[PDB]
């Protein structure tokens, strides 16, 4: 069965290099090329560069003078590394075999962020129902925490119509922050409780907030 | 017609 | 560089649809075309190589054709897994090129975003920060506009907007502006309105409130 593994943290400082070794099993790298493609949040895929089949490398012009494609044949293994990573290099990194025509066998990819960043647990912020709402909206902010991710529940699961949690977004600060919000009828909010169950498992915070009507 | 081997990276032609 | 151009960015198609992606080069690729698949997990698959060679596991709805230029992927009777984003590929001179990419959505009929203002928790001021947030729930399409106006200054780049996944029980799109100041900034202005612009509204729908109500 044809498999490529890629193994190397997703978390690199800024100014330091991103290491990725790509595995493989069930082909010989001595027979297929491998090639290195990220993909930037909307934009396309790009490519990077490729380890032949004969052992000779290629590379992108604009990234010369930043990588290094090395490979070990008896270990089945190609390694990819870029030097100096900034904010702009936030993207998934898949390492892919080459056969004649294409990229015909892909790694899982390696989901990378940069940040120097230390680990926080979130506050988490109340934002209550509207004193004149028909459905009402409620919801938690969760507000400066890295890394990704957090996840959010109410009343432990017990609320799950109409619950949005958001993707995470990226602050100024090198934080995180996304919102949990729910809609529930405007009769209610004098006659049930609602609570954002949050947890951060990186800093092994759990809270739970009641969001209590204004 | 151009094209370059995904696998060696020979080109039939540029 | 060959540049490779999917003119369409999102697809909006219906379970059973016929649909056809579109891939133009800047010259002819004399049919080196690859298609591959995305999926939202973020595993890639190629679908087919040479404009019209099906890879080995790919079903037989996935088809291929064109030559020169502009080139096609089409998906006969659409299914719910075949949603995730495609990309075109040149085999013709390096270096590999892929076009911007074409992500597959579910058509629906037009739903208007019930908007939600929300200003900032008082154990939030306290904290010394002040962040503020509009809500637009449940709506499509897809495309919306959201302004923030503090005493009437329309409001740039002030603001970070994030989008739900369609949603796969509704087929609809929820969204989140949020405005960060200071507690002490906060504290100086008094309407904090968000104005949202949308297919399924008449006219732009304003949520507002005054600091204390
Ligand atoms: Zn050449």
């Amino acid at each position: 069965q044809v498999q490529l593994k890629q193994s190397g943290p997703g978390l690199v400082q800024p100014s330091q290099s991103l290491s990725i070794t790509c595995t493989v099993s069930g082909f010989s790298l001595t027979s297929y090329g491998i090639h290195w493609v990220r993909q930037s949040p909307g934009k396309g895929l790009e490519w990077l560069g490729v380890m032949w089949s004969g052992g000779i490398t290629d590379f992108y012009a604009a990234f010369i003078s930043r990588l290094s494609i090395s490979r070990d044949i008896s270990k089945s293994q190609v390694f990819f590394k870029m030097n100096s990573l900034q904010a702009d290099d936030t993207a998934i990194y898949y390492c892919a075999r080459g056969s004649r025509y294409a990229l015909d066998y892909w790694g899982q990819g390696t989901s990378v962020s940069v940040s120097s960043a230390s680990t926080k647990g979130p506050s988490v912020f109340p934002l209550a129902p509207s004193s004149k709402s028909g459905t009402a909206a409620l919801g938690c902010l969760v507000k400066d925490y890295f890394p990704e991710p957090v996840t959010v529940s109410w009343n432990s699961g017990a609320l799950t119509s109409g619950v949005h949690t958001f993707p995470a977004v990226l602050q100024s600060s090198g934080l995180y922050s996304l919102s949990s919000v729910v809609t529930v009828p405007s009769s209610s909010l004098g006659t049930q409780t609602y609570i954002c169950n949050v947890n951060h498992k990186p800093s092994n915070t759990k809270v739970d907030k009641k969001v209590e009507p204004k | 017609d151009a094209c370059f081997r995904h696998d060696s990276g020979y080109e039939c032609h540029h | 560089d060959i540049q490779m151009t999917q003119t369409t960015s999102s697809l909006s198609a219906s379970l059973g649809d016929r649909v056809t992606i579109s891939c133009r080069a800047s010259q002819d690729i004399s049919n080196y075309l690859n298609w591959y698949q995305q999926k939202p997990d973020g595993t890639v698959k190629l679908l087919i190589y040479y404009t019209s060679r099906l890879h080995s596991g790919v079903p037989s709805r996935f088809s291929g054709s064109g030559s020169g230029t502009d080139y096609s992927l089409t998906i006969s009777n659409l299914e719910q897994e075949d949603i995730a984003t495609y990309f075109c590929q040149q085999g013709n001179t390096l270096p590999p090129t892929f076009g911007g990419g074409t992500k597959l959505e579910i058509k629906r009929t037009v739903a208007a975003p019930s908007v939600f203002i929300f200003p900032p928790s008082d154990e939030q001021l306290k904290s010394g920060t002040a962040s503020v947030v509009c809500l637009l729930n449940n709506f499509y399409p897809r495309e919306a506009k959201v302004q923030w106006k503090v005493d009437n200054a329309l409001q740039s780049g002030n603001s970070q907007e994030s989008v739900t996944e369609q949603d796969s029980k509704d087929s609809t799109y929820s969204l989140s502006s949020t405005l960060t100041l200071s507690k002490a900034d906060y504290e100086k202005h008094k309407v904090y309105a968000c104005e949202v612009t949308h297919q399924g509204l008449s006219s732009p729908v304003t949520k507002s409130f005054n600091r204390g109500e």
